[PDB]
């Protein structure tokens, strides 16, 4: 009958939306009932309660406190405690942004919050949840979080116990009372899964002993009412040890009885504890698995007697799964071929159940690293209890390289130092490794080309090609000029996937021509034959060497992108075969270990070395280039970059096709004009490095951060003996034929993998060195 | 090299017992399910079934084992095929 | 790393009145032997003598005198994974007239009836130690919140009933151990249900559920509340873990006068006449009309008390670190006039007659009278 | 981000989106979505911003917005617009044009994503075969259905090198069962005949040679 | 990608306009061949909406709001 009546100030759901929202449509014989009505529905809708009957004549005339809906919580006060878990125990409580607001509610979430604490364990139940109705629709939620708390729980009450010493069990456990200073081991924590793990700690401890009637009964939680003394304490039903002279079993395995028989062959004096025979479990288990089944059931069913201590031992096996085969699948190949990655794959349908195959996929592709959701889904395909499908996850980051140096050469053409890695080329089925360092004068050019095959018996595809002009220009050229060029490309069939010596092609030509003027330079070229000069930088020489080398390469690695067990080894042996100028017998070795030091492996010791020496025609000195450099530059920091070892002295010298005037520091147009200390280190003919290095998560990084970023600390040691040289006009000036040029100094080293950037900061604080090497302060690295 | 090659399987090996096990005829789901997964679909026609393993180890040795029957009804056959290495 | 705690209400020292002198007649330790580690430490004294234990079971007795103490029997077992490992030191103590009963950290029992110095009669059992011993006529009776009667009766050292009974997940520490008013064994509610276990050979004489035990409920806990039990005039006064108020009497829930106004740390409920000291640290002598009494001086503010012993009208609250409380004939307040063994207060004390009883958690033996 | 009157909201963001810098007309659409969500904003704003991503081809924000409004709204007018614009996401959920271009392609890459391609488009046709859409579902259809027997073409011949000529065979007989219709298909035919003639299965092998003779292809 | 579209229809070629052969394979008529087996027969359409470009890249319908 009503008019659905004029408001001068309506807003929200209204005369018509309210009209109806309560039993007040318009057109309506309405009774007390739909008064009440009203009232109630209006506190229930949960997006209005100022409820009331206020009739004007009898037209419902108020004053509103309009509030929908919830709008601003604020979760005030998150110590170690995120606001995630509030919002999600907030649904949990019923109400949520974007929820009507029903202000019953309320309560809840400090019980969502309280009781939350719990489940950590720490409790400090201090729940400040107020809600302010913000007049229009707005609502401002104030989420305040008291918690003071700790789990920090040591009661080893550890009781019915007088077969393992307490503190043996506690060893076993994680609650433990000091810091070591040697090492990070320790634990003292809780949480209620903690308890069951350590639960089976002790009990898995016991009945691996050989227990057969351990177990434990009392958990008796106390906590002082400061909330952080946290005493709770367990006490258990200890077993009974047994020796063992006792056998049955039960075979429907389809063949492999008496190589049981033999495959345990134990002789009558054999003692009881029982995870020796579960490991025998597991040997015939895996042992049928390669048979040719999946899940037969196979079960060691024990007895207890003491009334003569005589127990004996039955098993039921099964034969299983047999010949479930369907095709293989993947997931997260986007950019990668499906083909590459098959190339990956050595498994093969039409067979029965093999670990090895799935799992050395997972290897194999561990060793990838540049995606990574290793994932061998390996469901019965559907119906047909024939077979089962196969199928292959990964996760994967653009993941591409280029390294060079800043500067120099943006005052000239745009200079390179060129080093650039699509990996995804070998998204081409093959990789191509390419840097130049297009300097000025420095026109070093090398190539680098693997396919891994060739052939898919192992043989891959890998030569390297080279050349470079070198000319080392500041000022002039004619110090020296190299064409220097040549090939190495390897042939060998890898028969065992650890083994290699293998015979490919190794050649070098190079063609030097006015040479720099110093004293190792003339002597060598003296031992040459080809005795040099006095006073110029202009001398020949064309090189020319052939090879027949052998090397061998053993390297068990995880994870492509980090490994965790890291054994990488590569061996080079060089005997040069005549026709080459120095028949060099060169011997260059290299190694790097990661040991993760723990089975969370967040804590890995590296250590890595290297050998480096030339014992060839006894009856040259060296052909130089295959000189060492190596210190101050990664490897060593906080020095010159690869200057270690043996100086370069300059020999009084006017030319060199100009040698230009104020010249190198003596022996020259600079300075002394004669022979002088002029004390540029380059390293001897015996090279060896090697850093001992600790890493370490920066745990104050999300689990991606970490993943993406690595923190270690370095100690970085090397040494360089010429083993041949003098003492006799070194009469004066430091030698080397032993290692004595050893150091000290340590870094901290920062690198984060982002994938645009992979990221070096490092502080190297040099802490020893010797004579010829610099001081080295402030870089950030590639 | 046509020196050596890692050996070379296509498998789920058998033996004239599950063989004996089996004989001429019985219905094509209940031997289906008997002697395993049908080896070689048969695409058009003549329900051709093809239980082969394959065997070539190194250089020295050989099992190409081969059977054939055919079921063309309530799965009926009149088929003989087995044979070792070839 | 130190981030896990947010601000407490703490009013450490507002107001002293030098109107009491806490002298000192003796002032005594021999040095913990406390640590910090939960029992039942108090000066218990027998016939003007304490015993003074300290830790590896050290008892050097102080007479009623100016602070020498000396009864040598300073013992931890002989023996363990340690060879008389003597700490995790928790032991019940009894002295009838002159007989020592001590449980060591797991119910081992000891029948030290001083007559050579260290008397040699023990009985080693299993299971845990929480309480005091009760020896009712020969019957060494204890309950260990485990819900656990033991009665090791010593005419072999020990005949066994045993009566575990219900627990919750939560220890209560509010203890239950028997508590004898006239062959009423006396032991309260283990879910607050209050349960009678009296022995005639091991006999449960009755329950009657009276409120909660608390151990899984997530409610109200912070209170002290000492869950152990007060008989008297019949009426027992049998705190219960929710802080709700519960007179029981004839045994029974005939009566469950349970008036609430709140909950407290400290309670002596001696006939009617009821000394209560709430969290707030506010103290009530309750003299109850209806049960409604609050002398509310928080002005002091979540300091752990000591149980509170009153002499000379005189009762004096120990709360830690030095401080004593001498509420005397005016309700509910005193004078704040304070010297101790200054060496925190953690758990009861055992007084006697109009003097005070003291035992340090450093110190032993003090003599803090006026 | 603005809260006008709140048609001026809805329209200073629509006045960034025709300004075409769609990322600030989107943060002010969600203001608007922000601050009031009770009436059917959800369903104008919604449009507004699937249609703005996914011409900027910002296509999990697409998919995103598509299956919240869907959830907004499962039955409106609009259904061929979405289910179309579902159809088109989970194609290039399959491929994406960034490398593709010293002279690269994907054709044998994600087969789930065309796998979502082909349902939503064979779905929509099944219930809407009557749209400019439909043109686009039939063209992209064969196209993925091409495709990925090229993507097979792939997979079986890599088999057929690798020796599971065998697993080719049947792999091929896979493909037949999908569709004899497009030429790696027909080219693939020989590849079964080469298993038949490397695997010894000879009256096979003639009848197969047959058929690449048959459909010369 | 813009190679003159992605302005009013699809991308990819038009050639699946002019699609692979669809060509029924070849035997005499009598012969089982089980190859075929779903959802990929395409019908002589009317449209079945608009073929080519000129038409609606844009949505089907807009609202004014």
């Amino acid at each position: 009958v009503v008019k659905d009546i004029h408001f001068e100030g309506l807003q929200r759901v209204a005369v018509g939306a309210a009209l109806l929202s309560m039993p007040v449509r318009t057109g309506d014989t309405v009774n007390d009932e739909d008064i009440s009505n009203t009232i109630r529905a209006l506190f229930a809708t949960g997006n209005f309660e100022d409820v009331r009957v206020l009739r004007d004549g009898d037209t419902l005339l108020v004053q509103v406190k309009e509030r929908p809906t919830i709008a601003s919580i604020t979760f005030s006060g998150n110590k170690s405690v995120k606001d995630d878990m509030l919002k999600q125990n907030l649904e949990a409580s019923g109400v949520r942004v974007g929820e009507s607001l029903d202000r019953t509610t309320i309560a809840d979430i400090e019980k969502g919050l309280e009781d939350f604490y719990y489940s950590v364990g720490k409790y400090s139940a201090s729940v400040k949840a107020v809600v302010t109705p913000l007049p229009r629709n707005r609502v401002d939620l104030k989420l305040v979080f008291q918690e003071g708390v700790s789990a920090e729980i040591q009661q080893i009450n550890i009781v019915g116990n007088h077969a393992f010493t307490t503190d043996e069990l506690i060893s076993h456990f994680q609650l433990r009372d000091e810091v070591p200073w040697w090492n990070v081991v320790g634990d003292r924590k809780y949480q209620k899964q903690k308890l069951a793990g350590d639960l089976e700690t002790l009990r898995s401890y016991y009945l691996d002993r050989g227990y057969a009637r351990f177990n434990i009964d009392s958990t008796q939680v106390s906590l002082t009412p400061d909330k952080k003394g946290i005493y709770v304490t367990v006490n258990i039903t200890e077993g009974d040890q047994y020796k063992l002279s006792g056998v049955e079993v039960s075979g429907n395995l389809a063949g492999h009885s008496a190589e049981i028989e033999q495959l345990t062959k134990i002789e009558p004096g054999e003692l009881y504890n029982g995870t020796k025979v579960t490991k025998m479990e597991d040997d015939i288990k895996k042992l049928l698995g390669r048979y040719g089944y999946a899940y037969p059931r196979v079960q060691s069913m024990p007895e207890i007697n003491d009334a003569d201590k005589t127990v004996k031992l039955r098993v039921n096996v099964d034969a299983g799964n047999r010949f479930y085969v369907r095709k293989i699948r993947f997931e997260g190949n986007d950019t990668s071929k499906d083909a590459v990655l098959r190339r990956e794959m050595r498994q093969m349908e039409g067979a029965w159940l093999g670990s090895d195959l799935v799992d050395q996929g997972k290897e194999r592709l561990n060793r990838l690293g540049f995606f990574e959701t290793v994932d061998t889904d390996t469901q019965r395909v559907p119906g047909s209890p024939d077979q089962v499908d196969v199928v292959y996850k990964v996760k994967e980051r653009n993941t591409g390289s280029f390294n060079f140096g800043i500067g120099y050469g943006t005052e000239s053409g745009v200079s390179f130092q060129a080093g650039v890695q699509q990996d995804n080329w070998l998204g081409t089925g093959y990789a191509v490794g390419i840097n130049g360092t297009k300097n000025d004068y420095q026109t070093y050019a090398e190539l680098s080309v693997t396919n891994p095959y060739f052939t898919v018996d192992g043989v891959s595809l890998g030569g390297r090609l080279f050349y470079n002009d070198f000319q080392a220009d500041d000022a002039d050229l004619s110090d020296y000029t190299n064409k220097s060029y040549g090939t190495d490309v390897t042939l060998g069939f890898p028969i065992n996937e650890y083994n290699s010596l293998r015979a490919g092609l190794g050649y070098v030509h190079n063609s030097l021509s006015n040479m720099q003027p110093q004293v190792a330079m003339w002597r060598y070229l003296y031992s040459m034959g080809e005795h040099p000069s006095t006073s110029d930088q202009d001398n020949s020489f064309k090189t020319d060497d052939f090879t027949f080398n052998y090397g061998w390469t053993y390297n068990k690695l995880d994870r492509g992108y980090f490994p965790t067990d890291g054994s990488r080894v590569n061996l080079t042996g060089k005997v040069t075969i005549p026709g080459s100028d120095n028949e060099y017998y060169k011997v260059t070795l290299d190694t790097a270990t990661y040991v993760p030091i723990d089975d969370d492996h967040k804590w890995v010791v590296l250590g890595r070395t290297r050998w480096g020496y030339g014992d060839g025609l006894g009856g040259k000195e060296m052909p130089f280039y295959e000189n060492f450099y190596a210190g101050g530059s990664s490897t060593v920091r906080g020095f010159q970059s690869n200057t270690i070892g043996p100086k370069a002295v300059y020999f009084p010298h006017q030319a060199s096709n100009y040698d230009p005037d104020y010249d190198y520091e003596c022996a020259t147009q600079d300075g002394a004009k004669d022979l002088c200390k002029s004390d540029d280190a380059v390293g001897g003919n015996a090279m060896a490095v090697a850093s001992l290095e600790f890493i370490t998560p920066t745990p104050f990084i999300s689990d991606k951060y970490a993943n993406s970023v690595r923190t270690s600390f370095f100690w970085d040691m090397g040494t360089v003996w010429d083993t041949n040289w003098d003492s006799s006009q070194y009469s004066g000036y430091p030698d080397y034929s032993d290692p004595s040029n050893i150091r000290m100094s340590a870094g901290i080293a920062l690198q984060w993998m982002s994938p645009l950037g992979p990221l070096v900061f490092s502080y190297a604080q040099p802490f020893k060195k010797y004579d010829g090497d610099k001081a080295e302060q402030f870089q950030f690295n590639i | 090299r046509v020196v050596y090659r890692p050996d070379i399987n296509q498998g789920n090996y058998l033996t004239a017992n599950d063989v004996s096990k089996i004989r001429v005829g019985m219905t094509q789901q209940q031997v289906a399910y008997a002697l395993g997964t049908p080896l070689m679909s048969d695409p058009f026609g003549t329900n051709t079934w093809f239980y082969v393993f394959r065997q070539q180890p190194g250089h020295e040795g050989v099992t190409q084992q081969t059977l054939t029957l055919t079921f063309n009804s309530s799965g009926v056959l009149t088929n003989i095929d087995n044979k070792p290495a070839l | 790393f130190n981030s896990e705690e947010d601000v407490v209400k703490m009013s450490p020292l507002p107001t002293v009145e030098n109107q009491f002198t806490p002298t000192t007649a003796w002032s005594t330790s021999v040095g913990s032997g406390i640590g910090n580690f939960y029992s039942n430490l108090h000066p218990a004294l027998a016939d003007n003598v304490v015993y003074a234990a300290d830790r590896a079971g050290l008892v050097k007795a102080l007479n009623a005198d100016d602070g020498k103490e000396i009864w040598s029997v300073s013992l931890a077992e002989k023996d363990g994974w340690f060879s008389k490992e003597p700490a995790l030191l928790s032991g019940g103590v009894t002295v009838s007239g002159g007989h020592v009963y001590i449980g060591s950290e797991k119910a081992q029992v000891y029948a030290l009836n001083t007559s050579d110095g260290t008397v040699a009669w023990q009985t080693k059992v299993a299971g845990e130690a929480l309480s005091r011993p009760v020896v009712s006529d020969g019957l060494v009776l204890i309950h260990t919140s485990n819900g656990q009667l033991q009665a090791l009766n010593e005419a072999d050292g020990a005949v066994k009933w045993t009566v575990n009974l219900d627990m919750p997940s939560l220890s209560l520490r509010g203890e239950s151990a028997p508590t004898t008013a006239f062959g009423a064994a006396v032991v309260g509610g283990d879910n607050g249900r209050v349960s009678a276990v009296l022995m005639e050979q091991g006999q449960m004489i009755w329950q009657q559920r009276i409120s909660q035990a608390t151990g899984s409920t997530e409610i109200d806990r912070l209170s002290d509340v000492d869950t152990t039990p007060v008989v008297v005039n019949g009426v027992v006064f049998a705190l219960a873990y929710n802080g709700n108020l519960t007179a029981l009497d004839l045994r029974s829930g005939q009566i469950m006068w349970k008036r609430e106004l709140g909950s407290v740390n400290d309670f002596i409920v001696d006939g009617n006449r009821i000394y209560l000291v709430d969290q707030n640290d506010r103290v009530m002598a309750l003299t109850i009309d209806g049960g409604v009494t609050l002398w509310t001086q928080s002005d002091l503010l979540h300091r752990l008390l000591t149980s509170p012993v009153l002499y000379n009208g005189n009762l004096v609250v120990g709360d830690s670190e030095g401080y004593l409380h001498w509420i005397n004939v005016e309700d509910g307040r005193f004078v704040a006039q304070q010297k101790v063994d200054s060496s925190g207060f953690q758990t009861e004390p055992v007084a006697a007659d109009g003097k005070l009883l003291i035992q340090a958690k450093d110190g032993t033996v003090y003599s803090i009278t006026r | 981000v603005p809260d006008n009157p709140p048609n001026e909201i809805y329209a200073t963001a629509q006045q960034k989106l025709q300004d075409g810098n769609w990322r600030q007309a989107i943060t002010q659409l969600e203001a608007l979505d922000n601050r009031y969500p009770f009436g059917p904003y959800s369903q104008q704003v919604q449009l507004d911003l699937i249609y703005a991503y996914y011409k900027n081809a910002d296509l999990p924000l697409a998919q995103a917005a598509i299956d919240r409004f869907i959830r907004l709204n499962p039955t409106h007018p609009n259904i061929d617009y979405v289910m179309y614009m579902r159809g088109l996401t989970n194609m290039a959920l399959d491929d994406s044009a960034l490398q593709g271009f010293f002279g690269v392609d994907r054709s044998d890459r994600d087969p789930q994503h065309a796998r979502a391609a082909f349902s939503d488009f064979s779905k929509l046709v099944r219930g809407y075969p009557n749209s400019q859409y439909t043109t686009d579902a039939t063209k992209r259809l064969v196209f993925l259905k091409d495709r990925l027997a090229k993507y097979e073409y792939s997979v079986a011949e890599y088999y057929t090198e690798r020796g599971a000529w065998v697993a080719v065979v049947n792999r091929v007989e896979g493909m037949l069962r999908d569709y004899p219709d497009t030429q790696a298909t027909r080219d693939a035919l020989p590849l079964m005949e080469n298993a038949y003639r490397q695997m010894q299965m000879n009256a096979q092998a003639e009848k197969v040679a047959k058929i690449i003779a048959a459909n010369s292809s | 990608s813009s190679d003159s579209r992605y302005k009013r229809q699809v991308s990819g070629d038009e050639a699946y306009l002019e699609a692979a052969p669809l060509a029924e394979l070849h035997a005499p008529a009598g012969m089982i061949l089980p190859v075929t087996s779903g959802d990929y027969a395409i019908p002589v359409t009317n449209g079945s909406g608009a073929v080519g470009k000129a038409l609606d890249i844009r949505p089907p319908a807009q609202p004014l709001a």
